[PDB]
Protein backbone atom coordinates (compact mmCIF):
# COMPACT_ATOMS: atom_id res chain seq x y z
CA UNK A 1 0.00 0.00 0.00
CA UNK A 2 1.02 3.62 0.61
CA UNK A 3 1.60 4.03 4.36
CA UNK A 4 2.26 0.28 4.75
CA UNK A 5 4.85 0.45 1.96
CA UNK A 6 7.65 0.19 4.55
CA UNK A 7 6.84 -3.38 5.60
CA UNK A 8 5.17 -4.28 2.29
CA UNK A 9 8.24 -3.02 0.41
CA UNK A 10 10.60 -4.62 2.94
CA UNK A 11 9.06 -8.09 2.63
CA UNK A 12 8.10 -7.69 -1.04
CA UNK A 13 11.57 -6.45 -2.02
CA UNK A 14 13.42 -9.43 -0.54
CA UNK A 15 10.58 -11.76 -1.59
CA UNK A 16 10.74 -10.67 -5.24
CA UNK A 17 14.55 -10.26 -5.19
CA UNK A 18 15.13 -13.93 -6.09
CA UNK A 19 12.79 -13.72 -9.11
CA UNK A 20 14.50 -10.64 -10.61
CA UNK A 21 18.03 -9.66 -11.62
CA UNK A 22 19.14 -6.14 -10.67
CA UNK A 23 22.35 -4.83 -12.24
CA UNK A 24 23.95 -1.39 -11.99
CA UNK A 25 26.30 0.26 -14.48
CA UNK A 26 28.67 1.32 -11.67
CA UNK A 27 30.43 -2.05 -11.91
CA UNK A 28 30.79 -1.69 -15.70
CA UNK A 29 31.88 1.96 -15.45
CA UNK A 30 35.53 0.87 -15.81
CA UNK A 31 35.31 0.57 -19.61
CA UNK A 32 32.32 2.95 -19.87
CA UNK A 33 32.71 6.70 -20.22
CA UNK A 34 31.16 9.08 -17.71
CA UNK A 35 27.56 10.17 -18.25
CA UNK A 36 26.17 13.62 -17.44
CA UNK A 37 23.05 15.67 -18.17
CA UNK A 38 22.50 19.44 -18.05
CA UNK A 39 18.99 20.88 -17.97
CA UNK A 40 18.35 24.25 -19.60
CA UNK B 1 27.37 -22.77 -29.05
CA UNK B 2 27.66 -19.03 -29.71
CA UNK B 3 29.08 -18.32 -33.17
CA UNK B 4 29.16 -14.53 -32.70
CA UNK B 5 32.07 -14.45 -30.27
CA UNK B 6 33.17 -14.75 -26.67
CA UNK B 7 30.98 -13.69 -23.75
CA UNK B 8 31.88 -11.73 -20.63
CA UNK B 9 31.27 -12.61 -16.99
CA UNK B 10 28.11 -10.51 -16.83
CA UNK B 11 26.57 -12.25 -19.85
CA UNK B 12 27.71 -15.64 -18.55
CA UNK B 13 26.21 -14.84 -15.14
CA UNK B 14 22.94 -13.75 -16.74
CA UNK B 15 22.71 -16.86 -18.91
CA UNK B 16 23.66 -19.04 -15.94
CA UNK B 17 20.95 -17.33 -13.88
CA UNK B 18 18.37 -17.86 -16.62
CA UNK B 19 19.31 -21.53 -17.01
CA UNK B 20 19.44 -22.05 -13.24
CA UNK B 21 16.01 -20.42 -12.90
CA UNK B 22 14.69 -22.56 -15.77
CA UNK B 23 15.97 -25.76 -14.14
CA UNK B 24 13.61 -25.24 -11.18
CA UNK B 25 10.53 -24.82 -13.38
CA UNK B 26 10.04 -21.11 -12.62
CA UNK B 27 10.03 -17.89 -14.63
CA UNK B 28 11.65 -14.52 -14.02
CA UNK B 29 12.09 -11.04 -15.43
CA UNK B 30 15.30 -9.34 -16.58
CA UNK B 31 15.75 -5.85 -15.10
CA UNK B 32 19.27 -5.41 -16.50
CA UNK B 33 20.18 -2.26 -18.39
CA UNK B 34 19.57 -1.97 -22.13
CA UNK B 35 23.31 -1.70 -22.81
CA UNK B 36 24.03 -5.11 -21.27
CA UNK B 37 23.31 -7.11 -24.44
CA UNK B 38 20.03 -8.67 -23.33
CA UNK B 39 19.35 -9.81 -26.90
CA UNK B 40 22.74 -11.52 -27.11
CA UNK B 41 21.93 -13.12 -23.75
CA UNK B 42 18.57 -14.34 -25.07
CA UNK B 43 19.99 -15.81 -28.28
CA UNK B 44 22.91 -17.15 -26.24
CA UNK B 45 20.28 -18.78 -24.01
CA UNK B 46 18.67 -20.33 -27.09
CA UNK B 47 22.17 -21.70 -27.67
CA UNK B 48 22.11 -22.71 -23.98
CA UNK B 49 18.95 -24.77 -24.68
CA UNK B 50 21.13 -27.76 -25.66
CA UNK B 51 19.32 -29.89 -23.06
CA UNK B 52 17.17 -30.63 -26.18
CA UNK B 53 13.79 -30.53 -24.39
CA UNK C 1 22.24 7.06 -28.35
CA UNK C 2 24.43 6.41 -25.30
CA UNK C 3 25.94 2.93 -25.49
CA UNK C 4 28.98 0.95 -24.37
CA UNK C 5 30.48 1.41 -27.85
CA UNK C 6 30.81 5.20 -27.53
CA UNK C 7 34.22 6.50 -26.45
CA UNK C 8 33.13 10.15 -26.73
CA UNK C 9 30.72 9.77 -23.76
CA UNK C 10 27.60 11.93 -24.34
CA UNK C 11 26.20 15.44 -23.81
CA UNK C 12 22.56 15.50 -22.68
CA UNK C 13 20.86 18.87 -23.20
CA UNK C 14 17.23 18.92 -22.03
CA UNK C 15 15.23 22.00 -23.03
CA UNK C 16 12.64 22.87 -20.38
CA UNK C 17 10.14 25.70 -20.71
CA UNK C 18 10.05 28.38 -18.01
CA UNK C 19 7.31 27.90 -15.42
CA UNK C 20 4.35 26.88 -17.55
CA UNK C 21 3.95 23.15 -18.25
CA UNK C 22 7.52 22.18 -17.37
CA UNK C 23 7.61 22.27 -13.56
CA UNK C 24 4.92 19.61 -13.04
CA UNK C 25 6.34 17.04 -15.47
CA UNK C 26 9.89 17.74 -14.27
CA UNK C 27 8.98 17.32 -10.60
CA UNK C 28 7.03 14.15 -11.44
CA UNK C 29 10.07 12.86 -13.34
CA UNK C 30 12.26 13.63 -10.32
CA UNK C 31 9.94 11.79 -7.93
CA UNK C 32 9.72 8.92 -10.43
CA UNK C 33 13.53 8.88 -10.55
CA UNK C 34 13.58 8.67 -6.75
CA UNK C 35 11.14 5.76 -6.86
CA UNK C 36 13.24 4.03 -9.52
CA UNK C 37 16.33 4.54 -7.37
CA UNK C 38 14.47 3.11 -4.37
CA UNK C 39 13.35 0.07 -6.38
Amino acid sequence: KSAIDENQLSRLHMILKPFMLRRIKKDVENELSDKIEILM
Amino acid sequence: TIFNGKLKGYQLKGMNWLANLYEQGINGILADEMGLGKTVQSIALLAHLAERE
Amino acid sequence: AHRLGQTKQVTVYRLICKGTIEERILQRAKEKSEIQRMV
